[PDB]
């Protein structure tokens, strides 16, 4: 088969740059590459075929070049729309390979983190558990980190975070952290706190209940 | 405008067998060659098979991991593709795409390309079990500000898909999904919604959590 391999997995822009994405086969392809788009929601549409060909629909800031084994994605200018995993993808011969694709990010101003906090469910409870939940939504960039205090301890056990793509409309991240407790854990504590640093702030933006 | 929606995927044990089918309109279906295209979750597309026209014979071909466990067919009558999928393993589980070819080769070169992709339908291969999720509301313990921000837990499903919508899709513009995370045997993750505080809790905000594997629905209104 024929291996197919991107410039990288991953890179960043401006609104209004122009960005070229690399893809190299390990054998001639006779020009025979195309190119795809794949939104976070997993929508996959064909952009470029045999090389340089734009498709019927697909914007013109989209073309591409190149022979033999070396190829080219270039956008002339980046919009916001734009926020997409890119494949090149070889049509020479069976079987037909594809690149590892090029995850493509867009700049933005900085922006700072909004924290809620939230208390383990009724329901929850009565099931014998305790999750306690923490969102920072909407910052940028993606570079976040969350603490968990109980009492003003430090708590690094069953804590799990999880990240947002980056939002289609306005380039920002969201995460949740979530702390798992016991309920006899949980009920042994009294402050609960959620804490997180960005580079918008020196200090850290703190979120906290007591369970009373 | 063409469509190729795909169904049929769904949980399975190792060793077993599951058959895809896809219904396709907007376009001649029998003049086109057609390809299902897989992809491993956070890896990237691999084609998997094609078979051509009737013209060309029906030929058929076959991604390498693939070739003798796979059979790709058509039904040109009901505008139907099909993959039977048999002796699966932990590496099949995928999203599998239902693909149109491109067209004349005159037109578009004698180069394989992929014209038009369907929305996709997740194979898991697995021998966990079917598992419903329990659905936490996440309502605040506070101060209100000019925005506030609820959210539903959905914790101990398997597999992996679940649907949350907010006041049955009518509160799309401020949702946050969280990619799930596997605990591990079972996946959990929530989903967050900001309204305008006028909104809540006058006004009713309700969660809908779907999980297909498991025919399950809850709807979960969230208190104050």
């Amino acid at each position: 088969d024929i291996q197919m391999t991107q410039s990288t997995s991953s890179l960043s822009a401006s609104l209004g740059d122009r960005v070229t994405i690399s893809c190299r086969a390990s054998q001639d392809i006779s020009n025979y590459l195309n190119w795809y788009q794949q939104k976070p929601d997993g929508t996959v549409k064909v952009l470029i075929y045999y090389t340089s060909r734009l498709r019927s629909g697909v914007p013109s800031r989209f073309s591409g070049s190149g022979s033999g084994t070396d190829y080219s994605l270039t956008i002339s200018n980046l919009e916001q729309e734009d926020i997409a995993t890119y494949f090149c993808q070889q049509g020479n011969t069976l079987p037909w390979t594809f690149g590892g694709g090029t995850k493509l990010e867009i700049k933005r101003a900085d922006a700072a983190p909004t924290v809620s906090i939230f208390p383990p469910s009724s329901e929850q409870l009565t099931s014998g558990g305790a999750s306690v939940v923490c969102f920072l939504n909407n910052f940028y960039p993606k570079d976040i980190n969350v603490k968990w205090k109980i009492d003003g301890s430090e708590r690094q056990n069953g804590v799990l975070n999880s990240w947002t793509d980056q939002d289609s409309k306005d380039s920002t991240y969201s995460m949740s952290s979530t702390l798992t407790l016991t309920k006899d854990e949980y009920e042994r504590h009294n402050s609960y706190t959620c804490e997180a640093t960005h580079k918008t702030s020196t200090s850290p933006i703190v979120k906290s209940f007591n369970r009373n | 405008e063409v469509q190729l929606v795909e169904s049929g995927g769904g949980l399975v044990q190792p060793k077993g067998s599951l058959k895809l089918s896809c219904a396709a309109s907007g376009f001649t279906f029998n003049t086109y060659a057609m390809n299902w295209v897989r992809q491993a979750p956070g890896k990237g597309l691999e084609w998997v098979a094609r078979i051509r026209s009737k013209s060309n014979n029906y030929a058929t071909y076959y991604a390498d991991s693939v070739k003798d466990r796979f059979t790709i067919s058509r039904d040109d009558s009901q505008s139907m593709l099909y993959l039977q999928m048999n002796n699966l393993k932990t590496e099949d589980t995928a999203m599998y795409y239902c693909v149109r070819h491109r067209g004349a080769p005159l037109y578009y070169g004698n180069g394989a390309w992929f014209a038009y992709w369907g929305q996709g339908t997740l194979v898991t291969v697995s021998a966990a079990k079917t598992t419903p999720p329990s659905v936490y509301p996440l309502a605040p313990g506070d101060t209100t500000g000019s925005s506030v921000t609820s959210g539903c837990l959905v914790k101990g499903y398997f597999p992996e898909s679940v649907t949350v919508t907010w006041n049955s899709g009518s509160l799309s513009s401020s949702v946050h999904t969280f990619p799930a995370l596997l605990q591990s045997g079972l996946y959990t993750m929530s989903s967050s919604v900001t309204v305008p505080s006028s909104t809540w809790p006058s006004e009713t905000v309700t969660c809908s959590v779907a999980h297909p594997a498991s025919s399950t629905t809850v709807d979960k209104k969230l208190e104050p």
